[PDB]
């Protein structure tokens, strides 16, 4: 039997499938950039989305249906995702250090000034300010959703989390429209390189946060979350606030200062 | 006059190992003196010394590329 | 340059290679002291037959064992900083050489006045004159005057190189889009052999550096003849 | 602290009207500028390796209205 | 707007329900909190429950000590810590 | 349930000495002989 | 029955077993590459021809020995086998990510082996500095495949680090403090902390290098306003924490081995050990530009970096004097793992003092990119980390396999290994002092004799690992099990039997605070 | 209808949870491992053909 | 760590056979590929 309150996982195959799917992505990028084949890359993308869906559905099955989630288990899950958040913080900090080393001392080939000549930077007080307002408003709406969960209100939570997802989708399509109507490209020097890598990785992270929010929404509408044991939604709030903090550093760093 | 220029002196403003900004700023100062003496109409060649300074510091390839992009009009330095 | 069965450094010509060689002797004496301490203590303290495997006072020697390595570390560090600050003082140089490391050959510009430039490739092994040095001889040796401060600006056109000559105590990265300072002096005439230290492709072993240091009148004659 | 109705009114006072007048401010500032003259800089429009989508000269978000090319504009 | 969301006193099942139901009356059969009833004498030893014939028992027998010392504890009368001799007894009937 | 005891917690059978000797030498010899064949390939190409 | 036990495994012992097997294979790949390197340098001339194939061999030797032999075996294998055993946990906290980390490792190995197989080859060193690793000097798919190998290995180690930190902090018994855990648990905690604080920096660096290669960004080439010193900053900001990842679980292993075979119930100065490991971990993040003393930094910057290198030098001195102090007056049992630990102590001391010689920036200007650096890092890596690996393997092979090795063959293996690697890497100090630089396939004649000596030393070390295989086979050629183990009351991993069952700590440990 | 599925996922079967639903998760698992095996062997074939020059 | 007597004890001849097998299995492919480098260089 078992007397420890730790969950013993059944032998599960999604480690092997996810690992070889990451092998498929790496080989697909190599085959796309050089030998120009797209089928292996799409096969890998399908393999990750299938493996991730089955892994997280298994976690849902063992959590909210079998009840293997003792308080030590979600304490460990809190520790693990906090560690993952810190890892992503230092990833974006490496990108910020690249931008700061780029813009602190401009070189002779750029002309010795930031911004370089022949580029038109985005004025910060238009629609990037709207993106900051949208992300902050989504943070406030998800805090309303968290307090509606703790207090025990369902329809207030549904309205709050629905408008949180709506502003997340509005933010990412507004950012995509600004990738459309911008006056400089990724081949426009170190300014374009730093700008588009930083904003693109933030865009990938906010669409990951939006997907995690929408699966949290369908889980809530399927009555999975109880009054206090609702760790997936707290995970959504934590990652969403992390994306908000990263965008605040982006808007102060790149968009406003030096432009 | 500071001629009989035998080699470049020790510049106290940029005293470290990296000497890129010395030749970039000295070539920029030479062209800005060319502009200033063109607008003033006076003696250009009194800052001919500046020219010899960049001739000692950054190589023939860098200087030749910079003459090419000032001849075409693709110079990011605001002269 | 290196001779067979050589253990220590090459002998010094510049002043700084003398002070760094004396500092190397100092820190290697310190290394020998600490290594002999550790070796003699472990060989002492394994070979006993007495035993004591009970509770011992945990903190009664730690303050000594933290102050003594700090004393030896600052004893290393103060001459290190003293000679560290003696490479980038006021030089007031004499000549200025510009060295660009292209894809597996060096190039040298003397353009203080009467612009002069040439290329240094290696004399190949089958094309060596008799008595020459394998993997070190060049086409055009780099001629510099005796015992004078010579400003030297090092860079490369494409990739990372490293202009290094050991016996003068020079080793400086050659970075594209950069321009690096090195002052070079001497005390004896003659030929000094270095070679590239940064990885730079499939012929990285195959760029040597020969510095030929001569008196100033002969440097003037060589400058007049070479142009 | 730890209220529930005060955060709904906090959203409905500050967040959604804030995004509302910010969207109106972006609507009143929704005016494009003229296309600047093309000067062929060499630290811009970097072509080392061709792109791996479609032709190879266009970027992923290359709209021909505002974005240039190394060989001028597009007409 | 009323209730709506479930409360974990009736929705939550399985091991979480078992430890919550056991812990609302002050019982910890699944070992989340450090145990109690401590006295080192042989008349009133340290009682440990189990479900098997033996259990690993770890002793901090003097405070501010680094290393726990571990030993097996079997059935029968009380064994004791090998360096301090605090008495440990096993009562294997819990679940 | 999986086997418990000495020699059974390993992903290969240790129950035959010579078969395990052959398996060990082909495993570690393949590990040793991979980069030499890689170098052979790079020499055969150019 | 097989694919459920091993391919779909969800318990830590099996993952540690496959970590040990994969690392043994990858180590044999690495020593084959080292035999190749010392084969070309044995005599003057070009055994293989150009320097490109030699640089491919050098880079492959570095990457295979770093990311595929020490890190998987040491961190993954010993952590998965021992960390739930010393703290008394039934399993890892997230066993599925542990399995996924292990199974992500051989894709990274296959990508590296493919990187060596494309027509260019990633002959740039394990420093993947641009513009040599750009799409101009290395136009091909080799550098991209190496970058993706490092990406997969980084994701593997990040997942393992997250799992290790949550299983150490959370899965203790509720009465134990963190300061009552064994020292190897502390080393695994601190190593996992520095791993997940360091790996995203190289992840971003090689992401930017990949986008420079294939997306026409100009992060690093100066023709578009980039700067390769930025790459060197990011790479070494990862790279010295990576160095201390290599060395720290070895410190835990040698502390455990010396405490066991010395007869002591505790290491002397446990708080000093813990504080010194925390100090080494915290100060590993501020000393990176000692790898950049000739690039053209400020004089004040290098003064700070050599000073900070001395302050990182002091607490490992506290650790080695505490190892000597716990050697004091014990029942010294001359086991093979004892000989490996004492060899670790002496030769890692020698490697540390050569690092102290390299610490001064002026003698670093003399000795950058020479074989003095190579002798330093092999005296720490190839001798300290390898000796700690072999000490842990010899000590815990009765726990893993259930059988005991022949001690006489083990002591012969230590003697052969000691002589071979000592005669391998001692002439490299003289080769570095004389001035023959790194990454060369051919040298002048004056560096011949030491090179000759160095080459033949490698073959002796080769024979060592050959008879090491015999050692393992001899255990399974004998099938002698264990009576029991001494000092099993203090060491928790030895008290469930040799080998422990599949289900351990179903009834957990019983420790009280009040 | 969470508690009826809570009753359903109490095992009494000796089957893992990723094969516990019955038919559809079993077949999509079946296809998942089949397509990732095909992708892995096509990766090996692609890497061998990429290693060979023309 | 004290030990059992060996259940299947190994004679010295079989240890010699095993070490000869390990040496020949390691030095046949590497020894063969280093027996001729010049043939791979388009002789
Ligand atoms: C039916 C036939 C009989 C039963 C199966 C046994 C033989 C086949 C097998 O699946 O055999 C089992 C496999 C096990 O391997 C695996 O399960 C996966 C290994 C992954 C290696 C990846 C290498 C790189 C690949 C990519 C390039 O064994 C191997 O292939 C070779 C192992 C040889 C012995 C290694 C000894 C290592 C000693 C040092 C560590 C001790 C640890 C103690 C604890
Ligand atoms: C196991 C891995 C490992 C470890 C532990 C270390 C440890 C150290 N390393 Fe090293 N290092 C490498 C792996 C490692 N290194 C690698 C792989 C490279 C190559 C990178 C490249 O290719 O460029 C490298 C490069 C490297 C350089 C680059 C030189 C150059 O090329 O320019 C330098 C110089 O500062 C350095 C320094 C140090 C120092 C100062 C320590 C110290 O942490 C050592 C610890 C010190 C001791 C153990 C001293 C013992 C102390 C006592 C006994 C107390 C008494 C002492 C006194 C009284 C003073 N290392
Ligand atoms: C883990 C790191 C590691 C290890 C062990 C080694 C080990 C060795 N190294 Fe390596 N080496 C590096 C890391 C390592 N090296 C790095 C990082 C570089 C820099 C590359 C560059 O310049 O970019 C380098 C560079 C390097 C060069 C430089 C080539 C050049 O630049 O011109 C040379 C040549 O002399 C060399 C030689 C050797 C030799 C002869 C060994 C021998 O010690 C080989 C013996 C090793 C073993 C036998 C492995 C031990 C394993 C076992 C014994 C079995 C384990 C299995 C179980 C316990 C089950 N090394
Ligand atoms: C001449 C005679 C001998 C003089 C001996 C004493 C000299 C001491 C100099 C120490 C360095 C001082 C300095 O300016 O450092 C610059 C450095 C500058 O570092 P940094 O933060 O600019 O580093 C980034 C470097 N770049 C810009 C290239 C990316 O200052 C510091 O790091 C902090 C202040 C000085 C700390 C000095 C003590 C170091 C040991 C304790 C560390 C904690
Ligand atoms: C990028 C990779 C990392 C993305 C972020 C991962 C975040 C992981 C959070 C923790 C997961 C976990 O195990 O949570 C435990 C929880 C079980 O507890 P819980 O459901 O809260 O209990 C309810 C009881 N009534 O279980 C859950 O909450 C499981 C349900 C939530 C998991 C959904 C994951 C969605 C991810 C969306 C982005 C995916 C990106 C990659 C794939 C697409 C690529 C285009
Ligand atoms: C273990 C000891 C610590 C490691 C020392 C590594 C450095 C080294 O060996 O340096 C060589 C050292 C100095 O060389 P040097 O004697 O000056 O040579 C010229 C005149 N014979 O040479 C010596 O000290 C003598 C030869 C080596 C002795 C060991
Ligand atoms: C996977 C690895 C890849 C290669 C495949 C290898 C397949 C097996 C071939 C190698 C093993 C083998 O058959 O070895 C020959 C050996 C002959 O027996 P022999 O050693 O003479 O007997 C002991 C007395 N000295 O045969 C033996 O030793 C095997 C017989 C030993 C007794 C077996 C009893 C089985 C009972 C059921
Ligand atoms: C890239 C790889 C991402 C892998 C991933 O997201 O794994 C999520 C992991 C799965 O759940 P896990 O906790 O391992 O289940 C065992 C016991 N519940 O979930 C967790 O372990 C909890 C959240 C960790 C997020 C890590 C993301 C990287
Ligand atoms: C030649 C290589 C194979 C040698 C085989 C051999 O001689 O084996 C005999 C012996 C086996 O070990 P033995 O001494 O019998 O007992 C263990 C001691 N505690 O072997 C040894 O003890 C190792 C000595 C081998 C000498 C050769
Ligand atoms: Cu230039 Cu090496
Ligand atoms: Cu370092
Ligand atoms: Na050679
Ligand atoms: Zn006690």
């Amino acid at each position: 039997h078992q007397t420890h309150a730790y969950h013993m996982v059944n032998p599960s195959p999604w480690p092997l499938t996810g690992a070889f799917s990451a092998l498929l992505l790496t080989s697909g990028l190599v085959m796309w950039f050089h030998y120009n084949s797209i089928t292996l890359l799409t096969l890998g993308l399908l393999t990750n989305i299938l493996t991730m869906y089955q892994w997280w559905r298994d976690v849902i099955r063992e959590g909210t249906y079998q009840g293997h989630h003792t308080p030590i288990v979600q304490k460990g899950l809190r520790y693990g995702m906090i560690l993952f958040i810190v890892s992503e913080v230092f990833f974006f900090a490496g990108f910020f250090w690249a931008f700061y080393h780029s813009s602190l001392v401009p070189t002779h080939d750029l002309g010795g000034c930031w911004p370089p000549t022949g580029i038109s930077p985005l004025n910060p007080l238009e629609v990037p300010l709207l993106n900051t307002s949208v992300l902050l408003a989504s943070g406030v709406s998800i805090t309303w959703a968290h307090h509606s969960l703790m207090e025990g209100k369902r329809n207030h939570m549904n309205q709050a989390l629905l408008i949180t997802i709506m502003l997340g989708l509005y933010f990412t399509i507004l950012q995509a429209s600004e990738y459309f109507e911008t006056s400089f490209s990724i081949s426009d020097g170190i300014y374009g390189s730093t700008f588009f890598m930083a904003t693109g990785f933030h865009g990938l992270h906010v669409i990951i946060g939006s997907t995690f929010l929408i699966v949290c929404l369908l889980r809530q509408l399927k009555f999975h979350f109880t009054s206090k044991h609702h760790f997936g939604f707290e995970a959504a709030a934590w990652y969403w606030h992390f994306v908000d903090v990263v965008w605040l550093f982006l808007y102060v760093s790149i968009y406003w200062w030096g432009s | 006059k500071i001629k009989n220029y035998k080699t470049a002196p020790f510049d106290s403003r940029f005293p470290n190992q990296n000497q890129t900004k010395n030749c970039w700023q000295n070539y920029l100062d030479f062209h800005r003196c060319e502009k200033a003496m063109t607008a003033k109409g006076g003696d250009v060649s009194v800052c001919e010394w500046y020219r010899r300074v960049y001739k000692s510091l950054c190589p023939v390839s860098w200087v030749s590329a910079w003459d090419d992009r000032i001849a075409e009009g693709t110079f990011p330095g605001k002269i | 340059m290196a001779y067979p069965f050589q253990l220590g450094l090459q002998d010094a010509t510049s002043p700084i290679m003398e002070e760094l060689m004396n500092f190397h002797d100092h820190t290697l004496m310190i290394v020998f002291l600490i290594s002999s301490l550790v070796l003699y203590i472990i060989s002492l303290m394994l070979t006993t037959k007495l035993t004591h495997t009970s509770t011992m006072d945990a903190q009664e020697v730690e303050t000594i064992w933290t102050i003594l390595p700090a004393v030896i570390l600052i004893m290393i560090a103060l001459p290190s900083l003293r000679i560290l600050y003696m490479m980038d003082e006021i030089n007031n140089p004499v000549l200025t050489v510009k060295t660009m490391g292209h894809q597996w050959y060096w190039s040298y510009e003397y353009t203080d006045y009467e612009d002069l430039c040439f290329d240094s490739y290696m004399i190949p092994t089958n094309d060596l004159k008799p008595g020459e040095l394998r993997l070190l001889e060049v086409d055009n040796r780099v001629v510099l005057p005796m015992e004078l401060p010579i400003r030297m600006l090092i860079s490369s056109e494409d990739v990372l190189h490293s202009w290094a000559v050991p016996s003068l105590g020079l080793k400086t990265d050659a970075i594209p889009g950069r321009l690096n300072q090195a002052t070079v002096t001497s005390n004896r005439p003659g030929l000094f052999y270095g070679q590239c230290s940064e990885i730079c492709g499939s012929n990285h072993s195959f760029m040597p550096i020969v510095l030929e240091m001569v008196p100033l009148k002969y440097f003037e004659n060589w400058s007049a003849s070479m142009i | 602290g730890a209220g529930a109705n005060t955060w709904r009114l906090l959203t409905f006072v500050l967040a959604l009207p804030g995004v509302a007048l910010c969207s109106l401010n972006c609507w009143m500032h929704a005016g494009h500028h003229e296309r600047p003259e093309f000067i062929p800089y060499h630290h811009l429009r970097i072509r080392t390796k061709p792109f791996a989508w479609g032709d190879g000269n266009h970027t992923l978000f290359h709209n021909p209205h505002v974005n240039p090319l190394p060989t001028g504009y597009e007409h | 707007s009323g209730g709506g969301v479930p409360t974990d006193e009736e929705q939550a099942t399985g091991l979480e329900r078992e430890i919550m139901i056991a812990a609302q009356k002050g019982l910890d059969p699944y070992n989340m909190l450090p145990p109690k009833a401590a006295s080192g004498t042989k008349e009133d030893p340290n009682l440990v429950p189990s479900i098997s014939n033996k259990r690993i028992v770890g002793c901090i027998c003097e405070e501010d000590n680094c290393t726990v010392i571990w030993f097996w504890l079997h059935k029968g009368e009380s064994q004791r810590c090998p360096n301090c001799g605090t008495h440990y007894k096993l009562v294997p009937h819990q679940m | 349930h999986y086997e418990e005891g000495p020699g059974k917690n390993l992903p290969f059978s240790v129950e035959n000495k010579w078969r395990l000797l052959a398996m060990m030498t082909v495993y570690f010899g393949s590990g040793f002989a991979a980069p030499f064949f890689i170098v052979r390939h790079q020499l055969l190409k150019k | 029955m097989f694919i459920n036990r091993w391919l779909f495994s969800t318990n830590h012992k099996d993952i540690g077993t496959l970590y040990l097997l994969f690392g043994a294979w990858a180590g044999m790949v690495g020593t084959a590459l080292s035999i190749l390197i010392r084969a070309e340098l044995g005599q003057p001339g070009a055994l293989l021809g150009d320097d490109q194939i030699y640089n491919v061999i050098v880079t492959a030797h570095a990457f295979v020995m770093i990311f595929f032999m020490v890190m998987p075996m040491m961190i993954g294998g010993f952590g998965n086998w021992l960390v739930p055993l010393m703290i008394g946990a039934p399993d890892m906290a997230f066993p599925r990510m542990n399995n996924m980390s292990f199974w992500l490792l051989p894709p990274s190995f296959l990508l590296l082996l493919a990187s060596s197989m494309v027509e260019a080859g990633a002959g740039t060193g394990w420093t993947v500095y641009p513009p040599l690793a750009g799409n101009l000097a290395h136009a091909g798919a080799s550098v991209d495949l190496t970058i993706f190998s490092l990406h997969l290995a980084g994701v593997s180690s990040i997942l393992g680090a997250i799992n290790f930190i949550t299983t150490i902090i959370n899965m203790k018994p509720p009465a134990m403090t963190q300061y009552q855990t064994p020292l190897f648990v502390w080393s695994v905690l601190i190593t996992a902390v520095l791993l997940l604080l360091s790996l995203p920096v190289l992840a971003a660096g090689i992401t930017m290098l990949l986008t420079d290669r294939n997306l026409n960004t100009t992060f690093f080439d100066p023709a578009g306003g980039g700067d390769p010193i930025l790459y060197q900053h990011l790479f070494w900001f990862f790279g010295h924490p990576e160095v201390y990842i290599l060395i720290l679980p070895g410190f835990g292993i040698i502390s455990h081995v010396v405490t066991y075979y010395s007869g002591k119930k505790e290491p002397f100065g446990y708080m000093g050990m813990v504080w010194a490991m925390m100090s080494i971990g915290f100060l590993g993040f501020i000393v990176w530009a000692h790898h950049m003393f000739t690039v053209g930094l400020d004089v004040d910057t290098r003064a700070y970096f050599t000073s900070a290198t001395m302050i990182i030098a002091i607490p490992t001195g506290v650790k080695v004097f505490s190892w000597l102090a716990t050697l004091h007056g014990g029942n010294i049992k001359w086991s093979p793992a004892m000989l490996w630990a004492l060899g670790f102590i002496f030769l890692f001391t020698v490697g540390g003092l050569t690092g102290i010689v390299l610490s001064n920036s002026s003698l670093d200007i003399v000795l950058h990119d020479t074989y003095y650096v190579v002798a330093h890092f092999h005296y720490v890596l190839s001798m300290g980390a390898v000796f700690a690996i072999m000490a842990g393997f010899v000590h815990w092979f009765p726990l893993f396999s259930g059988f005991t090795l022949d001690d006489t063959w083990a002591k012969a293996h230590f003697a052969i290994m000691f002589v071979g690697v000592n005669m391998t890497f001692f002439p490299q100090h003289f080769l570095g002092l004389s001035g023959m630089p790194r990454r060369y396939s051919d040298y002048p004649d004056a560096y011949t004799t030491w090179n000759t000596v160095s080459s033949m030393g490698s073959f002796i070390s080769l024979t060592a690992v050959l008879i090491m295989i015999f050692m393992i086979w001899e255990a399974f050629a004998s099938k002698r099990e264990v009576m029991s183990v001494s000092y099993a009351s203090t060491n928790l991993e030895w008290l469930h039997g040799c080998p422990p069952p599949y289900h351990t700590f179903e009834e957990p440990t019983y420790v009280k605070v009040k | 209808k969470v508690p009826e599925l809570q009753k359903f996922f109490q095992k009494a079967d000796g089957v893992p949870i990723h094969l516990k639903r019955g038919l559809p998760d079993q077949m999509l698992y079946r296809t998942t491992m089949a397509l990732t095996l095909g992708g892995t062997i096509y990766c090996l074939i692609a890497l061998y053909m990429a290693s060979q020059p023309r | 760590v004290s030990a059992k007597p060996a259940k299947t004890p190994t004679s010295a001849v079989e240890q010699a056979v095993g070490i000869s097998a390990i040496v020949v299995g390691f030095m046949v492919p590497a020894g063969w590929v280093l027996a001729h480098l010049e043939s791979y260089k388009k002789s």
